[PDB]
């Protein structure tokens, strides 16, 4: 029977002949006694109390470390954790019909605007939101000057040394960051010192001047682009954040601030500010490189052929779609031109017999989730926070917002005093790392060691501190809380089987899209090797 | 190459053995400011050499051969270099030729200005 064992049953299992009931056990038996009394409580209450029973187990096991009926108690507190997943699984209440989109720190650009038009074809009862901040649309523009002009001081240096074993892509990366390094430094300064002058300085202000000063920008053409990007994004369902009041009085409005400010990282500001939306709001949030679910029963007609993958497959359902009913102008063919014509023919016959879009596309719908949850999209290296969906004021929205905060908190108690020494990039790497490393423990261990890179994340290879503060990894870790009824997971030992306890179903996403799969590239010591070389390459063109 | 980067140098001639001479170049596009400057010269019978260089960042460097006696400038408002040549000796005698360096937007160069030093 899938319900969980009642006091009786308990009693029976944790008997131990000769042993009295002690205080902290019949706190256990009273406890479960409550659970089953608690039909007409809400889902969260069911599930503290579950936490409570939980809680009152361990205190037992710690307590009595010898007791024997400690064997008895770890079976229950499984049975716990499938209770969890029962109470998740079994009362479910409406997702509000809410789309959220981020496009931060620039100018949105067509391709991300055509993807998110797809899904509003297609969901015209969902409200689109994409969030944008209109206090800073040069962000990005800030980050591209001062990461080029580093660029090239560097590999002028390199000048006398190109046939130079010793001036690998290594020591150009190193070169540079001293440049970038200082350069964000003497901005935030700047940053900081106009801020106290002046409180109503936003920070487009602050970085017009700074790259009209620095970099003999031209105000009036960073205006036209200011001007231009708040157009084009309020004309295409923005939301800014600036009148975002929750998040703003938040705990993690800093750490967003931190991120576009201060490291100019867009990206770990974005996964900020996607499970802040998703907690206050409810809904789906989705990466601007997802397309809508294919109809599950398109192309059943058309079996794959045996000389390509799975992943072929699905690129080639999509280009098909493009190709023929032209939904995105310029979508690449390049995996469906490489198909014999017999198969070709079957792909433009099926797409002929279909007159609208909502007979290719799927539709959202009604959809419901647990209070309990956020679900997440998969894909061949586990959960990626490119897709979600939850309640609003979800219990794992707010387990997930806090794992975030966590991450941070234990980031910034390092980082800021070891920043505030005011030396230079290599110096304050290893103050930073030796006070991470004098914090770590078995518990902590592979995280801080991913923490200790944070000031190179974007600019070196087999950096991965993101996935680890704002992303996937933070997800997990309060997919942990949750199961384990506890606060601040640290060490991950959840397996995949787990984790597609949270899953979004396949028919609501198509993952495979020609932007998605460009962006799955990953920044290692092969790219990075090869982007010097691409560098050096346009750098000496001529001699 | 940077196809919409255009560079005109200008200012060579038949100067004489131990006088001056001043180069420019007008830059045109938008990449000046976070480019790296450089010139050259190609001497006869020879192989192009780089003469000098002056980074976006403010670093300046000079070819041994030159160094004090060839002065490097930029201005990032003109989009404008200079190569101020003193002392000039008749090995100094080549095209000198200016280049836009960038890793990002690509380079450019331009066509160059003769320089003969009489002896």
């Amino acid at each position: 029977g899938m319900s969980l064992v009642n006091r009786k049953q308990l009693e029976k299992m944790a008997n131990v002949r000769f042993r009295t009931q002690e205080d902290e056990y019949v706190a256990i038996l009273d406890a479960l006694e409550e659970y089953h009394n608690m039909s007409e409580n809400t889902v969260v209450e069911k599930y503290l109390k579950l936490k409570d029973i939980n809680s009152l187990t361990d205190i037992y096991i710690d307590t009595y470390k010898k007791s024997g009926r400690n064997k008895a108690l770890k079976k229950f507190k499984e049975y716990l954790v499938t209770e969890v997943l029962e109470l998740k699984n079994n009362n479910l209440t409406p997702v509000e019909k809410n789309l959220h989109f981020v496009w931060i720190g620039g100018q949105i650009n067509d391709t991300a605007i055509n993807y998110i038009n797809q899904w509003k074809d297609v969901n015209s009862d969902y409200n689109v939101n994409v969030f944008y901040d209109s206090n800073a649309f040069l962000i990005n523009t800030l980050k591209k000057t001062v990461v080029e002009s580093a660029i090239n001081d560097t590999l002028e240096s390199f000048r006398e040394n190109l046939n130079d074993p010793r001036f690998d892509y290594n020591k150009f990366f190193r070169k540079r960051m001293e440049i970038i390094y200082d350069k964000q430094k003497n901005f935030i300064n700047y940053y900081k010192a106009q801020r106290e002058e002046n409180p109503e300085l936003i920070i487009d202000d602050i970085v017009k001047t700074y790259l009209s000063n620095e970099y003999s920008k031209e105000i009036d053409e960073l205006n036209t682009y200011i001007e231009e990007s708040l157009n084009k994004i309020t004309q295409n369902s923005g939301n800014d954040v600036r009148n975002f009041e929750e998040f703003k009085n938040g705990e993690s409005f800093n750490l967003y601030e931190q991120e576009l400010v201060e490291r100019w990282n867009l990206a770990a500001a974005s996964d900020i500010l996607r499970i802040s939306a998703l907690k206050e709001i409810g809904g789906m949030y989705l990466d601007v490189d997802m397309l809508p679910g294919i109809q599950p029963d398109l192309f059943e007609s058309i079996e794959k052929p045996s000389s390509v993958t799975v992943d072929f497959w699905e690129m080639t359902k999509l280009e098909a779609i493009m190709k023929y009913k032209e939904y995105i102008p310029e979508y690449t063919s390049e995996h469906f031109d490489m198909l014999d014509e017999e198969v070709q023919s079957s792909f433009e016959s099926v797409l002929a017999s279909k007159s609208d879009k909502s007979e290719i596309f799927s539709s959202l719908g009604d959809m419901e989730a647990s209070p309990l949850e956020v679900k997440i999209a998969f894909n061949s290296k586990g959960i990626i926070n490119q897709g979600l969906i939850s309640v609003k004021d979800s219990y794992c929205s707010n387990l997930i917002v806090k794992q975030i905060e966590n991450r941070y908190k234990i980031l910034n108690n390092s980082l800021n005093p070891a920043i505030s020494e005011d030396n230079d990039f290599n110096t304050t790497t290893n103050t930073f790392i030796d006070s991470i490393m004098a914090e770590a423990n078995a518990d902590n261990g592979r995280f801080m060691m991913e923490l200790g890179k944070y000031l190179r994340v974007g600019f070196f290879p087999d950096v991965k501190t993101t996935i680890n503060l704002s992303g996937p990894e933070a997800y997990a870790a309060a997919y942990q809380d949750l199961l384990m009824f506890k606060e601040g997971s640290m060490n991950i030992h959840l397996i995949e089987a787990d984790l597609r306890n949270f899953e979004i179903s396949k028919t609501n996403i198509s993952q495979s899209t020609e932007q998605e799969m460009a962006s799955l590239w990953s920044f290692d010591d092969a790219r990075a090797k090869a982007q010097f070389e691409e560098y050096k390459r346009n750098y000496f063109e001529g001699s | 190459s940077n196809s919409q980067v255009q560079l005109v140098e200008s200012g060579g001639g038949l100067v004489e053995a131990g006088g001056s001479l001043r180069l420019s170049c007008v830059v045109t596009g938008s990449s000046f400011s976070t480019s790296t400057m450089a010139w050259y010269r190609q001497p006869p019978g020879k192989q192009r050499e780089w003469v000098a260089s002056f980074t976006s960042g403010g670093a300046i460097k000079y070819t041994d051969s030159v160094k004090g006696r060839f002065t490097m400038s930029r201005d990032n408002a003109k989009k404008m270099t200079y190569l101020q040549m003193e002392n000039l000796k008749p090995e100094d005698t080549a095209v000198y030729y200016c280049a836009l360096h960038n890793a990002v937007s690509g380079s450019s160069w331009g066509r160059g200005t003769q320089v003969t030093v009489s002896s």
